């Protein structure tokens, strides 16, 4: 256990709290001692505000670190527009895994026509065609998703697998012709 | 009874229900059908399922059927939308047909045939709605259609299995839609600017009393939003030879993708004044990360959207009418959506506000509905 020197005002509150916890359970510890919701709490440590789903220990926080509470009376709104960032977050990764999931099964008709052709056998042209454009389509659902940061190097990664895929098929409607 | 507006691009279906019209969603849930008729091997599709396919299947994926309706084959027209449009079109006794492989076999279709296919679709959507099979329609044409071509729209409906009550003009269902002829006394001048589905039609009419007369036609049958992609890829394609000094345009693909997310970004600056472009690895593994104004979007459409008063002035002059004598302004089509196209027109008629607060796409099969309700 550390202890946790907050500000509120002029009063300081010291919480006896291990440095595992999250900034929410802080939040809720000082509840008691300052009538705060703890949803309605903005910890500042350092300068900065704290996430309450970011950890203590990992933040720098040790014993007798200090912090500074502020009442936030709109932090429902706050909730609801960070709710709103993670969802839409959230739906563009999944969206981009959906997509990864169908571009599996494509690449599956990708390497399986490579066999048969090493095997000595024979693809049709119009099979080729059609699984070039249903890659097509697959990157055009691609280019749909606005994103940033991982999901957008999520984008990226996928763009380069249908790529390579139609590279294939390319090579192989070459070589059949 | 329904009103059907039979589109050149895509078909919108009405229902007067309850004291009020409702537009209908179709599978997809969207309130607007391509008119796409596609064949293949094994089946018929129509409408999205149609659009979808097509880069899939494209010489077998007709569109734009309402082009031919009514027309010779020896029209420089037709001659000349021919070598556009990737399906075929032949001459049957100086008749256009379409001709496409359907089940391994070559067949061909009436303008009319292809048209009948999407009033069915547009028939099922409304059906499937109200769990109740349709009979009676009001379908929609342009105010410049003769009376074969208005014929040949209506045997379109009859095929598909509709009585058609009757066919009105498409400027005329647009004024119904927003009451115009419901403002008693004195007679109305009202313009009709269609600006959407590939074409551009102004139509002045006059109201006396509730009839509706059509005093002149202008426009321009292949301008539309397409046009103003078009700029919008020449500029990026330009944009990328000037920062790497690569000139994507042979590539298809990639020409496919900078279109589709010019499309997207054209839309987004209706309502925003600045639109953001990413194409992840669009040549020669280069990623497209840029964007757009407004502004620059307009600049780049000047002469086109200006340009869109010469048959306002057109239609003006050969109604023998000056615009102060115009009591209604109408905004019809997707791309009326454009901020400078609204500017430019009410600018045009002295700051006059214009009848545009019902969805532009809609609009025409909305004024079909009401006056199908009248007339049933």
């Amino acid at each position: 256990m550390i202890r946790v020197r907050i500000k509120y005002g002029a009063v300081y509150h010291e919480i006896n709290i291990s440095p595992q916890a999250s900034f929410g359970e802080l939040k809720k510890m000082l509840t008691g001692p300052t009538g705060i919701h703890h949803q309605d709490q903005k910890l500042m440590y350092k300068d900065k505000e704290r996430d309450s789903k970011a950890f203590l220990d990992v933040s720098g926080v040790k014993d007798k670190s200090k912090m500074v509470l502020i009442e936030d009376p709109l932090s429902q709104e706050k909730r609801f527009l960070e709710m709103r960032k993670i969802a839409k977050t959230e739906k563009a990764s999944k969206a981009i895994s959906d997509i990864s999931l169908e571009v599996d099964r494509l690449g599956g008709r990708v390497s399986a026509f490579e066999m048969v052709t090493k095997k000595g056998g024979k693809i049709a042209e119009k099979d080729l065609v059609t699984v070039i454009e249903l890659l097509m389509n697959e990157l055009i659902k691609l280019d749909a998703i606005v994103a940033e940061g991982d999901v957008k190097l999520q984008r990226k990664m996928q763009v380069k697998r249908v790529q390579n895929y139609v590279e294939t098929l390319d090579a192989l409607k070459v070589k059949n012709s | 009874a329904v009103g059907i507006d039979l589109g050149t691009t895509y078909s919108c279906v009405g229902v007067f229900q309850h004291g009020k019209v409702e537009i209908i969603a179709n599978d997809q849930g969207n309130r607007t059908t391509p008119s796409y008729v596609a064949f293949t091997d094994t089946e018929r599709l129509i409408g999205d399922a149609a659009k979808n396919q097509v880069a899939m299947n494209p010489t077998n994926t007709v569109f734009d059927a309402k082009r031919l309706i009514g027309r010779r084959f020896d029209d420089a027209v037709v001659q000349s939308d021919m070598k556009h449009w990737p399906f075929m079109v032949v001459n049957d006794a100086g008749r256009p047909k379409v001709q496409v492989e359907y089940k391994g076999e070559t067949k061909s279709f009436y303008p009319e045939e292809v048209s009948s296919m999407v009033l069915t679709k547009m028939k099922e959507i409304a059906e499937a709605y109200l769990g109740k099979t349709v009979t009676n329609a009001v379908v929609t044409v342009p105010a410049y259609f003769n009376d074969s071509q208005r014929q040949a729209t209506k045997d379109a409906g009859t095929i598909a299995g509709l009585n058609v009550l009757r066919i009105i003009n498409e400027p005329t269902a647009a004024a119904i839609a927003y009451g115009l002829d419901k403002k008693v006394g004195a007679e109305r001048n009202v313009l009709i600017f269609d600006l959407g589905g590939g074409t551009f039609d102004v139509s002045i009419l006059t109201i006396e009393d509730g009839i509706f007369e059509v005093k002149s036609t202008a426009g321009d049958t292949h301008l539309g939003g397409e046009d103003f992609d078009n700029r919008m890829v020449n500029h990026f394609i330009a944009e990328f030879k000037r920062k790497h000094k690569k000139d994507i345009s042979e590539n298809k693909r990639a020409v496919r993708r900078l279109r589709t997310a010019c499309e997207r970004a054209k839309r987004t600056l209706s309502s925003s004044t600045q639109a953001s472009i990413e194409i992840d690895s669009l040549y020669e593994g280069i990623d497209f990360y840029t964007s757009i104004t407004r502004a620059r979007f307009e600049e780049l459409n000047a002469d086109l959207f200006r340009g869109t008063l010469d048959p306002v002035e057109k239609a003006l002059r050969d109604a023998k009418l000056d615009k102060s004598q115009i009591h209604d302004i109408v905004l019809v089509g997707g791309s009326t959506r454009i901020p400078k196209i609204q500017k430019l027109l009410q600018d045009f008629f002295n700051g006059k506000e214009l009848n545009k607060s019902i969805n532009p796409d809609e609009a025409v099969a909305y004024g079909a509905a009401v006056q199908a309700a009248i007339l049933s």
